[PDB]
């Protein structure tokens, strides 16, 4: 059977503004099946209390999910989206830019 | 809404 | 506006951890409204959109029940389509099935749709007609013969007909606070250099609603596609999709390239340059 990599967008739900209140959002879409990891991460580590949108697939039958929670962005904290997956040979990193 | 009630088996 | 409704469903089986995994979604235009999930404590269809939350516990139950008859439905095929592909009782497996019906601005009927995939693969799919199907493969000229047999277009052409495009016009009806919207999208550009002699300019789209867009790139006046980019168009999380599309452009030839933003929120088209 057919499997596809995941597709990976991480950014922000309104424009980043450091001190103002946002979402941080990974879009993961384009990969099949539906089994995969996906984590958000500030400076490294597993922010908890991430949600997900409901399980849904393309028209070529690949799935996208978008994975979220709410921060606060800063100067310096960074962000990058985990996702693993069986089509994947190692987490695949995705750094969170506010220009992207 | 849902399919008309009954489904047909494949 | 034209609109449609389409529900998704994805059944995964999972050996030895239990039965397959159901998830069920339910959408009108790009604004989902219901769900189901099998995993879920609550064993019921969910609202999803606020204008379906008024809908009576009879909906509620119907739907939960008919959506569980689903659920039954997709655990039989698995196994059937399993004797079919003669493949391991090992492996997990995957049915993803989509339908819908669509209506025009006078809430007229305008097409049906059914389509059932396996492995994430083409199936078996309901034609134009709503009476005839098209095979993918051996195994689903079993499946076709067999509906031609049980006369299964009979029931689904009757749904797509009827109680699908009357439900549309009710939450349309219904939520037409909501779903008569057309977002405009919210565009700027931005420039980085990559080098002394190469910089990037990116298009930018956001806030928009529905998601269909369209972003060109033009270099005086013609349409760029190498040294393009172009990424999927993505939900902002509150009802709203973004997009953007870049062009790499040498160092001073900035203001030859041109973006182009069509949208139907939109009255004319926008053309953005690098000011």
């Amino acid at each position: 059977m057919i499997q596809r990599t995941p597709k990976i967008q991480v950014y922000s739900r309104h424009p980043a503004e450091n001190g103002k209140s946002n979402f941080l959002n990974c879009y993961v879409s384009g990969f099949h099946p539906s089994d995969i990891e996906v984590d958000l991460l500030k400076n490294g580590e597993r922010i908890e209390k991430v949600e997900h949108s409901d399980l849904s697939f393309s028209k070529d039958w690949s799935f996208y999910l978008l994975y979220y929670t709410e921060f606060t962005p800063t100067e310096k904290d960074e962000y990058a989206c985990r996702v693993n997956h069986v089509t994947l040979s190692q987490p695949k990193i995705v750094k969170w830019d506010r220009d992207m | 809404v849902v399919v008309g009630a009954r489904g047909v088996g494949k | 506006g034209s609109h449609s409704m389409r529900y998704f469903y994805t059944s995964v089986s999972r050996p030895g951890r239990g039965e397959p995994r159901f998830i069920a979604v339910g959408y009108v235009d790009d604004t989902q409204f219901v769900r189901f999930d099998s995993d879920a404590a609550s064993q019921r269809m969910e609202p999803r959109a606020p204008w379906i939350e008024q809908e009576g516990p009879e909906y509620w139950d119907q739907e939960t029940r008919n959506v569980k008859a689903q659920s039954q439905t997709d655990r039989v095929d698995l196994g059937t389509l399993r004797g079919y592909y003669n493949q391991s009782e090992d492996g997990s497996h995957t049915i993803q099935i989509m339908y819908g019906c669509d209506v025009g601005p006078d809430g007229r009927f305008l097409r049906g749709y059914r389509q059932d995939a396996y492995d994430g693969k083409d199936y078996i799919a309901l034609n134009e007609d709503l009476r005839s199907w098209t095979a993918a493969d051996m195994a689903a000229q079993i499946t076709k013969r067999k509906w031609e047999a049980a006369h299964a277009a009979e029931q689904q052409r009757a749904y797509l007909e009827g109680r699908c495009v009357e439900w549309l016009r009710r939450y349309l009806e219904n939520g037409k606070e909501t779903l008569q919207r057309t977002d405009p999208p919210k565009t700027h550009m931005t420039h980085h250099p990559i080098s002394d002699h190469e910089a990037t300019l990116r298009c930018w789209a956001l806030g928009f609603y529905p998601a269909e867009i369209t972003l060109t790139w033009q270099r005086d006046g013609e349409d760029q596609t190498q040294d393009t980019e172009l990424v999927e168009t993505r939900p902002a999380g509150d009802g709203t999709f973004q997009k953007w599309a870049a062009v790499v452009v040498p160092s001073g030839e900035e203001q030859r390239y041109t973006c182009h933003v069509q949208h139907e929120g939109l009255p004319k088209p926008l053309t953005l340059r690098w000011e």
